RNA sequence: CCCAUAGUAGGCCUAAAAGCAGCCACCAAUUAAGAAAGCGUUCAAGCUCAACACAAAAAUCCCAAACAUAUA
RNA sequence: ACCUCGUUGGAUCAGGACAUCCCGAUGGUGCAGCCGCUAUUAAAGGUUCGUUUGUUCAACGAUUAAAGUCCUACGUGAU
């Protein structure tokens, strides 16, 4: 995960999910895209 | 923003904008088209025998080959939206044709039945079943088409 | 898979444009160029020819060929070797509508190229647009 | 029944009770849920303590406060009891508690499509 | 997957679930990777049969079902 | 309502489905809430109202099916979350601290270790702002933050 | 430290403003 | 010359003289030879670095053969380096050509957000829309009491707290900040 | 979500640069089509889109207690 | 718009912050492994001895898992 104030989907498979209180960008194909609010 | 005097802050708060509030919420309160129209109207009379299929599982090349085999005969394959086809059924007085055209539909208009060879071609592809049609204002099921072919 | 090439019938072994490009799938360049030269003999020699080779999973060649290109064909018909630069104002050769029709007569006959439209308009309009895109003026 | 109090909102997780033992590193911050699990009376005791006036009578007043986690009460206290005060909050009923007559009385609001999995 | 058969009677009341099912899954776009399957469409309430040569036969009366339901069931069975 | 039954062979059967009560107070209304004059007159604890838009296991029903407004669907969803967290739907479950008006899921809120100064206090949310416009019979408005 | 305006303060100011508006009216004639 | 012309870090011939940030802008408040622009919703000073970012971003993102851009603001002249004071409501960069808002708004908003004051990419249509909806707000507001009315009438002795400039700013401007929701 | 045939790798040069190195036009087929708006190939090849079809932080220890629903 | 110039170490005891130097957990990697780099969480515990220097600081020697950045009126001379 990388901490970002603005979450941006980088590829098609990046998806936004609100978990444990904050937003996350998860990505199976490119786990490099993992972002945390 | 630098802090305002408290009296000025009170002034701004009192003068804040107040939108009107309706008593009841309004939301909770109560030529390609004609070209297709004329084309289908003309086709319904030009054609003598009509059938429909679901040529959507085929690839580009496979559909092109099927089109070639059909054009070898005088039969012509057609595609038209169901949205505009549904009114055409009642317009042309085809009541029994309503529960036949849903989802992908591909018409097979013709005047001379090569249906025997067409069914032979379909046989080597165990899918794309023939669907009901209506030759010269006479609805025919698949068994009817098979009997007419034979 | 289908491999598309526009090689010239004259030079059947240019090298890079056929060797490395075809070697990824696994090909017999000798057989491929032998069949290409066979087709070159069957047809006029020294002319670009589109190919529709399909490399089957069983490692066999089914070379399918048709008419020559349209760009080089039109340039030869108009007496042009290299195309125009601007292609919107520059013109080097002129082709008459009768000539366009005559060439189209032997154009809507190929299977792979899909140029199989019954109406003559379907193909004459397409070739006219191609000529307009190229540096050729349509006379009358 | 102080063990069965209910907080509004997410106070069980957000409200924090802070205390200091007086020794360096002795600052303890414990959430409402943790404090309730440890002592089933601390939450109500602290609420009453904070609401009482901040003078020397406060602990004398607290001596008159008797908090019991569950329904059991000492027999002497039970004999002492005089009145029962009404509960400040009326407990909402559950569906399991609603009577079939009430359910029938409440109208059906919408026509669910017949062809729906649900 | 080994074999699959789709049957329906559009002459009778139409059932779009099976129609969409065969339009989607019974496509060469899928069969290219799912080559082991043999698909047949015998049209004449509807019925989708799937025969697995190992031990399984799956019958789907796709009258009240929907395309999504039947495709999900088919995928789950394929996973096995 | 159609249900899928297996025996393997599986088929769907349509069973009894409830119908809207006759004589809506406000016919020709956008959503059922408006049709029945409940625009701002239901809360998290109105389980009789809420459960009519709920899957048997507690999940909400889609707006397209329910016919609710966007705002009314949001309000019902939030009220249902609050009712579930308050334990007012013991029968609608997937398969011990008493709460109510809990806006956030209990597992996603961190303790307020440092409540700010008086002018910048960190307040604990109560209820949901989506119900801010509910009919208020009290002199003071609902306090959404404590 | 920042200060904030309460509904009571707003109402007090509005009451004074209403009195002054009536004063304007009665001085206008 | 569709691209923005390069400006100088400092003026060749320093002039003598002629706040300069507070209050609504009186010059270059309307479109001229274009359809899109960067509207300055606040007051501030533009440095040569700001101008260079304007220029580079606009030039690189812009299509030269279908879009043209012009400086709606002078070069830095006020010494401190040199700056160009900008008042709220002034257009900083204007753009025209055979393009559309949706096309230019991306990079226009990027540069507006990088500007030293509140700024917004606005078309002619959107500028007119915001003006008309502000007019609608001030026409339909249900508050009997407005800053304009109170300040002009000196109700409550409020001019003891307000500035003389407040009788013209009408509360919509405070310091260098333009409050757009203030009616 | 579905799906993308083809005049042709449109031409100049560019080893070749084809839709992605660049500038020139930007036509045309079926019914549905950009001589291509984005990835990737030295160049191709492969993928999509458009087209049909259906917010935060600091150092002694947080800092009234609490409260959403009884008529102004 | 000339030049020039105006409290801190050490000893002792350490209290505290985390913006973590080591020790713990986790995500990413241009992470094969060893290694690193980066980011989230973590302040319970630890964070060396010497040479030269008024040197506040600095360099150097040998080590260490590490030889953290700070606040505490140089933290602390009625020690
Ligand atoms: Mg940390
Ligand atoms: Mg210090
Ligand atoms: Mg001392
Ligand atoms: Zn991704
Ligand atoms: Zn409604």
């Amino acid at each position: 995960f990388k901490n970002k104030t603005v979450l941006k989907k980088r590829c098609k498979d990046c998806y936004l999910v609100k978990r444990r209180g904050r937003w996350y960008v998860y990505c199976k194909t490119h786990p490099r895209h993992k972002q945390r609010q | 923003r630098r802090v305002m005097h408290f009296q000025r802050q009170k002034l701004m708060a009192v003068t804040e904008y107040i939108p009107p509030k309706p008593a009841i919420h309004p939301s909770c309160l109560p030529g390609l088209i004609r070209l297709l129209r004329r084309e289908i109207a003309a086709v319904f009379q030009d054609n003598r025998m009509i059938a429909v299929c679901q040529n959507v599982a085929l690839s580009a090349e496979d559909k092109l080959l099927m089109r070639h085999q059909l054009r070898k005969h005088k039969i012509l394959m057609k595609v038209f939206p169901n949205q505009v086809l549904k009114p055409f059924l009642e317009d042309s007085k085809y009541q029994n044709l309503l529960p036949l055209f849903v989802g992908h539909n591909m018409l097979l208009v013709s005047e001379e039945p090569k249906v025997k060879e067409m069914v032979r071609i379909l046989r080597t592809v165990p899918f794309l079943p023939l669907l009901g049609g209506c030759i010269d204002d006479t609805i025919l099921s698949r068994q009817g088409f098979i009997n007419y072919s034979k | 898979g289908v491999i598309r090439a526009i090689v010239r019938a004259g030079l059947a072994m240019p090298g890079p444009p056929l060797g490395p490009v075809l070697g990824q799938r696994g090909v017999s360049i000798n057989q491929f160029c032998k069949e290409f030269n066979e087709r070159t003999k069957d047809i006029k020699e020294g002319i670009p020819l589109p190919t529709k080779i399909l490399v089957k999973p069983d490692r066999t060649f089914e070379i399918k060929i048709g008419q020559p290109t349209v760009s080089y064909f039109l340039k030869a018909a108009a007496g042009i070797e290299k195309g125009a630069r601007q292609t919107g104002k520059e013109v080097a050769g002129l082709v008459t509508l009768k000539h366009v029709y005559e060439i189209a007569r032997i154009k809507a006959q190929d299977e792979a190229f899909a140029l199989q439209d019954v109406p003559l308009s379907s193909v004459v309009r397409s070739i006219i647009g191609s000529a307009r895109s190229l540096g050729i003026r349509v006379v009358k | 029944n102080t063990r069965h109090i209910a907080f509004s909102g997410n106070k069980w997780e957000q409200k924090v009770y802070s205390s200091h033992t007086g020794y360096p590193g002795g600052f303890r911050q414990v959430t409402a849920a943790q404090l309730h699990l440890r002592d089933p009376v601390a939450i109500v005791k602290l609420a009453i303590y904070g609401m009482l006036p901040k003078n020397l009578h406060r602990r004398t007043m607290m001596e008159r406060l008797h908090l019991f986690p569950d329904e059991y009460i000492p027999e002497d206290i039970l004999k002492n009891l005089v009145e029962e005060l009404p509960q400040p909050r009326k407990i909402p009923k559950r569906l399991d508690e609603y009577t079939q007559e009430e359910i029938d009385a409440f109208p059906r609001l919408w026509t669910p499509p017949e062809d729906y999995r649900l | 997957v080994k074999q699959v058969r789709v049957q329906f009677c559009p002459f009778e009341k139409n059932v779009e679930s099976t129609r969409t099912f065969l339009q989607t899954v019974s496509s060469e776009k899928v069969r290219s990777t799912n080559l082991n399957c043999s698909v047949i469409a015998d049209v004449r309430e509807p019925c989708v049969d799937v025969l697995f040569g190992d031990g399984h036969r799956l019958i789907m009366r796709g009258a009240h079902l929907t395309a999504l339901e039947m495709l999900t069931a088919f995928a789950s069975h394929i996973r096995a | 309502f159609r249900e899928v039954v297996e025996t393997t062979i599986i088929e769907g059967r349509i069973t009894a489905t409830p119908k809207e009560s006759p004589n809506p107070p406000n016919p020709s209304g956008q959503c059922p809430i408006c049709r029945w004059n409940l625009k701002h007159k239901y809360n998290y604890d109105d389980v009789l109202l809420l459960s009519q838009f709920i899957r048997p296991h507690g999940g909400m029903l889609p707006r397209k099916i329910t016919g609710l407004c966007q705002e009314e669907h949001r309000k019902i969803e939030e009220c249902v979350k609050m009712a579930h967290r308050a334990g007012l739907l013991p029968n609608h479950r997937p398969r011990q601290l008493n709460r109510y008006l809990t806006r956030w899921a209990p597992g996603s809120v961190k303790p307020i270790y440092k409540k700010g100064p008086r002018w910048n206090r960190v307040r604990m949310p109560v209820g949901s702002p989506l119900l801010r416009d509910n009919v208020c019979y009290s002199r003071t408005p609902w306090k959404l933050y404590h | 430290r920042p200060r904030f305006v309460s509904l009571r303060a707003k109402q007090n100011m509005i009451r004074r403003l209403e009195i002054e508006a009536e004063n304007h009216y009665w001085l206008s004639m | 010359k569709p691209k923005l012309r390069f400006i100088e870090r400092a003026p060749l011939v320093p002039k003598v003289r002629r706040s300069d940030i507070r209050g609504p802008s009186t010059e270059a408040t309307e479109f001229t030879e274009g359809n899109f622009a960067i509207l300055a919703l606040g007051g501030g000073y533009l440095h040569w670095g700001h101008f260079e970012m304007m220029r580079l971003t606009i030039n690189r993102s812009m299509d030269p053969k279908n879009m043209f851009a012009i400086w709606r603001v002078p070069a830095p002249f006020k010494p401190i380096h040199y700056v160009t004071p900008v008042k709220a409501g002034r257009l900083v960069v204007e753009m025209g050509g055979r393009c559309e808002f949706e096309e230019v708004q991306g990079f226009l908003d990027q540069v507006a957000h990088k500007l030293p004051f509140a700024a917004k990419a606005v078309s002619r249509g959107t500028l007119e829309k915001m003006r008309k909806d502000q007019e609608e707000r001030e026409r339909n507001n249900q508050n009997p009491w407005t800053f304009e009315r109170i300040a002009t009438a000196n109700m409550l002795g409020i001019r003891k707290v307000l500035s003389p400039y407040d009788l013209t700013h009408k509360g919509k401007y405070w310091g260098k900040f333009y409050m757009p929701k203030r009616v």
